């Protein structure tokens, strides 16, 4: 009906007026929020069987 | 009139399609030509908990990184400790037909719902040993796919009518209700800063919404078939997606796009539950092949699998300090890894 | 994004002829199980015809049975249908209707009042 | 080990106890789905069937000799029911029922059948048929109103199979037409099958009281062909 | 000296020939074949967990039941020089062996219950099944000592004596169980070649002892094959119970697949 696409119509406005950036920089977040926490994943890099509650 | 709204609907499309094409000047794959392999990942069960008298359908860790709840459709609620597989709660339910399962932050109560279109909310911590139903909050027109607390005083629901609210415990009515989907939704994921959360729906449409304001701010497409599952990355600026059709994907809500896209030519079965890793790099996909897939976010590759069903599997789940993965399948049982 | 669109509608007499084409746009053509379905003035939505990935299984209703033609083109991305004598019975609006799965032989949701992948239609008038 | 763990693993036997009354109770108890369009007497079947004794589900359990079943009927959802039929694919049956008086939907009721009988999760899953509303179509045939080669022309070379039984006394027109309906569901399920699961046809009206023990002696097949399986 | 002697009912048993050699090697080839295979069945339905049901009781214990009676068998059959010492074996094997029968009619049991009384039942029936399966053995014994408790054991082997009646106290009783698991047989074969062969048929009559009626009818000349054949049959049963209910299923196939290969 008319309220549908009036709705439609409105809501595409709004969606197609928001500031962007390039993919490069998303990537390169990603990267370097995966190197910086690496040292603590255990899954991995396993810890000593002294520190594992569910190997000890 | 109606076409000329069609026109206008048509036209911003274009324009949009155009803004998105400017600005992939890179690729995910070619700047992660470089990056070293994590390997081949080899994991092994710990403990198998063994109990439920039929399909296990949802799954949840608690904050506290030893306590879990199980959800199964004959009717029952159970409550591990996965140190000792010792048994600390086993509730009944009213309704058998479940779907989805909730701790909350504090510790204090837990959540259902399936079929049956409500939401049972349920005290742990009483001044008997008992545990008893606190709340029931209804309103909706379909089932119950998903539902995750933000306080001791607000939650999240998600449903098959094509909407989703937020409702207020204490008094048992609806602040605000988000509009705009046109299948069922399957699933949610809350934000670390629990301000803004996703949804996916029966369709090739994810969506972003703001929970202060109530509206949708940006929307995604992409697949072809209907969506499964959803997940936030930890930072906050991404999220994962499955889908039945033997693909997943990973968008960013900054360069409004997809980035990397996980599938292979011999899967030809459909994803069930998606859970990434601390350090996001490791993302963690069930398969009713029987399988679970292991795969490097940053690569597109199988890192690792892991076996040892003999039905579908369909729950899946990591801890908040990363030392175990939890997985439940319609065979009846549970596996602790790492 | 899924696209369907239908083309060639219009006005005939009765016994005339006409042929319907289907486009497509959005996934991988092949793997996919194809329908026609059809909405008349004051009715809901029926089923005309099927046919299968590969072209081997065909299957027609009873009114429309020794009268129309269905057929499918998997590399230009279309789905056919050819009509030869038509009834005041047949004035309609026509839709094609894809699955929600691949590799499947069952088919839930396509004649519903709300259904995803579903085109916008074309008008076909006797008289 | 010190008081904690002795509590704990108290509480843990106890529960186990609790859980072992509870898989007894599970095991004896039989489920079925019940399905059927707006115009078929369902309502009026669960109704008759109460007698052996807002909200998305609704729920019914009677008892024959000794043995208790659970029948599932689907309210308030919407018209999609691809995603929420995947919960029943462990149930003992499906009830199918049809009405058969009515020869502009018989078409969508055979598209019905055939999208139940072919689904991935429903493949092991049996169907029990009723074919409702008899004297309805007895009196249409009978009045010669309306003719049911307009919408299926093959009837026009048919003939009544040597298997037949015509009991009560009908005119042979009355017959013909009953069992192109029977032989029309009959097709699509001895096609597709591969012996792992039946389909049993029934004819049923509004005042019959049979229904249950149909039920059951359907349920008594199937178990048996399990037990058989189990004994290769 | 050999197999027979367990349902050989004829006392007047005088040889001509070299029968016995070949007897006495056949027998001690079948027993000491089996104590093999009956480990591999105990381990198999002890140790898995998803093989647990009704019909594994009913097997496990089968099998520990001839493991312990053909143990006892091929170490103290023959030592007849200690009077009051050989005594006690001439009743535990007794009472060991009636177990096995047992235990065997009560499989028959299982079978009209899954074909005639198709619906599960709320309450269990195990202690039932296991006040059965040794409780009519202990009975029998008891009441046939306290009859007569001189008779265990005789000048030629440590067995149940031959010259008085009281032989019937095992042949009568075995007999029985053997024609009522005839009877349910029966009905498992009227609804696999109507509602629907050999080898189901065969792995049958493998756990229903109905062979053991080979040695009732070795009864005097020339009818040595008979003898031949209850020996060459029962001697055996640890080997077939361990080919057909061990190799040939696909349950166990899978459970040996799942736990060596992890």
């Amino acid at each position: 009906s008319i309220a549908q696409a009036r709705k439609l119509v409105e809501q595409l406005k709004m969606e197609a007026n928001i500031d962007r950036i390039k993919v490069s920089k998303a990537a390169a977040d990603l990267m370097a929020y995966c190197e910086a926490h690496a040292k603590e994943d255990p899954l991995l890099t396993p810890v000593p069987a002294s520190e594992n509650p569910f190997r000890e | 009139e109606l076409d000329q709204l069609r026109q206008e609907a048509e036209q911003l499309k274009n324009q949009i399609r155009d803004a998105r094409k400017a600005c992939a000047d890179a690729t995910l794959s070619q700047i992660t030509n470089n990056i070293d392999p994590v390997g081949r990942i080899q994991m092994r069960t710990r403990r198998t908990l063994r109990g439920h008298l039929a399909k296990i359908y949802a799954m949840h860790w608690g904050t506290d990184s030893r306590l879990l709840v199980s959800a199964s459709q004959d009717g029952k609620l159970i409550i591990w400790d996965s140190y000792t597989t010792n048994k600390v709660h086993a509730i009944p339910l009213r309704s058998s037909w479940v779907m989805t399962c909730a701790y909350a932050p504090s510790g204090n109560y837990v959540a259902c719902g399936g079929l049956d279109n409500i939401c049972s909310i349920y005290n742990l911590k009483t001044r008997e040993g008992n545990v008893r139903v606190s709340r029931e909050l209804a309103g909706h027109t379909g089932y119950l796919s998903c539902c995750r607390f933000l306080d001791d005083n607000q939650i999240v629901t998600s449903s098959g009518d094509t909407t989703c609210a937020l409702w207020d415990i204490e008094t048992g009515q609806q602040t605000t209700t988000f509009t705009g989907h046109t299948g069922d939704v399957m699933s949610l994921s809350l934000a670390p800063d629990t301000r803004l959360f996703v949804s996916g729906a029966c369709d090739a449409s994810a969506k972003l919404w703001d929970v202060r304001e109530g509206m949708c701010r940006q929307t995604f497409t992409g697949h072809e078939s209907d969506i499964n599952a959803i997940c936030f990355f930890p930072n906050g600026n991404a999220f994962a997606t499955g889908s039945d059709d033997a693909t997943c994907r990973l968008f960013d809500l900054r360069a409004d796009q997809e980035l990397m896209t996980y599938s292979h030519d011999n899967i030809i079965c459909g994803i069930t539950s998606v859970s990434f890793s601390k350090s996001g790099r490791l993302l963690l996909a069930g398969y009713d092949d029987f399988n679970c897939n292991v795969w490097d976010a940053l690569k597109a590759d199988r890192a690792g699998v892991l076996a040892g069903h003999d039905n579908r599997v369909s729950c899946l789940g990591v801890t908040d300090d990363g030392m175990a993965v939890a997985t439940g399948s319609w065979d009846s049982f549970l596996k602790i890894w790492n | 994004q899924v696209q369907l669109q239908e083309s060639g509608g219009g006005l005939v007499q009765p016994g005339g002829s006409l042929r319907l084409s289907c486009a497509a746009s959005g996934f991988t053509f092949s793997n996919y199980k194809m329908n026609w379905v059809r909405q008349a003035p004051g009715k809901g939505l029926e089923w005309v015809s099927d046919i299968s990935q590969s072209g081997a299984s065909i299957s027609y209703t009873g009114s429309v049975k020794g009268r129309f033609t269905i057929s499918r083109d998997n590399a230009k991305n279309t789905l056919y249908l050819q009509m030869n004598s038509l009834k005041p019975e047949d004035t309609a609006v026509y839709y094609c209707a894809r699955c929600p799965a691949p590799f499947t032989r069952d088919c839930f949701d396509v004649t519903s009042t709300t259904y995803a992948y579903r085109g916008q239609g074309t008008q076909v008038t006797v008289s | 080990l010190s008081a904690e763990d002795k509590a704990a693993v108290e509480r843990s036997k106890m529960i186990e106890k609790q859980l072992q009354k509870d898989k007894q109770v599970y095991r004896a108890t039989h489920r079925l789905l019940l399905l059927g369009a707006d115009n078929s007497g369902k309502s009026t079947i669960v109704k008759q069937m109460r007698i052996y004794h807002t909200s998305g589900i609704f729920e019914t359990k009677f008892q024959v000799d000794k043995v208790n079943f659970h029948m599932f009927d689907v309210g308030a959802q919407r018209d999609e029911r691809r995603k929420w039929i995947q919960c029943f694919n462990d149930v003992t049956a499906i009830i199918f029922v049809v009405d058969s008086s009515d020869y502009n939907r018989l078409q969508e009721a055979l598209n019905d059948f055939k999208s139940i009988w072919n689904n991935r999760w429903l493949r092991t899953i049996s169907v029990i048929l009723f074919l409702n509303k008899q004297d309805l179509l007895a009196e249409k045939v009978l009045a010669g109103k309306s003719k049911i080669e307009d919408y299926f022309p093959e009837f026009a070379r048919y003939t009544t199979p040597e298997d037949a039984t015509p009991e009560p006394g009908e005119d042979p027109r009355v017959t013909r037409a009953k069992y192109f309906i029977r032989d029309e569901f009959l097709r699509i399920s001895t096609a597709s099958g591969d012996g792992r699961h039946y389909c049993y046809p029934h004819f049923t009206c509004s005042v019959d009281t049979e229904n249950a023990r149909r039920i059951f002696n359907d349920c008594r097949d199937i178990i048996q062909r399990m037990h058989l399986r189990q004994y290769e | 000296t050999n197999f027979a002697v367990l349902m050989a009912h004829v006392e007047v048993k005088h040889s001509d020939a070299v029968h016995d050699l070949l007897l006495d090697v056949i027998t001690w080839v079948g027993i000491l074949l089996s104590l093999v295979c009956l480990l591999i069945c105990i381990f198999t339905f002890c140790f898995f967990r998803g093989l647990q049901s009704d019909r594994n009781t009913i097997h496990k214990n089968l099998c520990i039941s001839l493991f312990v009676a053909e143990l006892l068998f091929l170490i103290g059959i023959n030592r007849t020089d200690q009077p009051i010492a050989c005594a006690v074996f001439a009743a535990l094997l007794h009472f060991f062996f009636l177990a096995a029968f047992t235990w065997m009619f009560l499989e028959g049991v299982q079978l009209y219950i899954m074909l005639v009384e198709v619906f599960e039942s709320e309450h269990s029936r195990r202690k039932y099944f296991y006040l059965v399966g040794y409780g009519m053995p202990a009975l029998i014994v008891a009441v046939s000592a306290a009859v007569d408790y001189r008779s265990y054991g005789t000048d030629k082997v440590c067995w149940l004596r031959l010259d008085t009646y009281f032989i019937w106290s095992f042949i009568g009783p075995a007999t029985l169980i053997i024609m009522l698991n005839v009877i349910f047989l029966g009905i498992a074969l009227y609804k696999m070649f109507h509602h629907t062969w050999v080898i189901g048929a065969i792995a049958l009559l493998c756990l229903l002892g109905l062979t053991w009626a080979f040695g009732l009818m070795y009864i005097n000349e020339s009818t040595v094959i008979m003898a031949y054949l209850f020996t060459i049959f029962n001697s055996l049963q640890g080997m077939f119970i361990f080919i057909f209910h061990c190799v040939l299923q696909k349950k166990v196939r899978k459970e040996y697949g799942k736990c060596l290969r992890t």
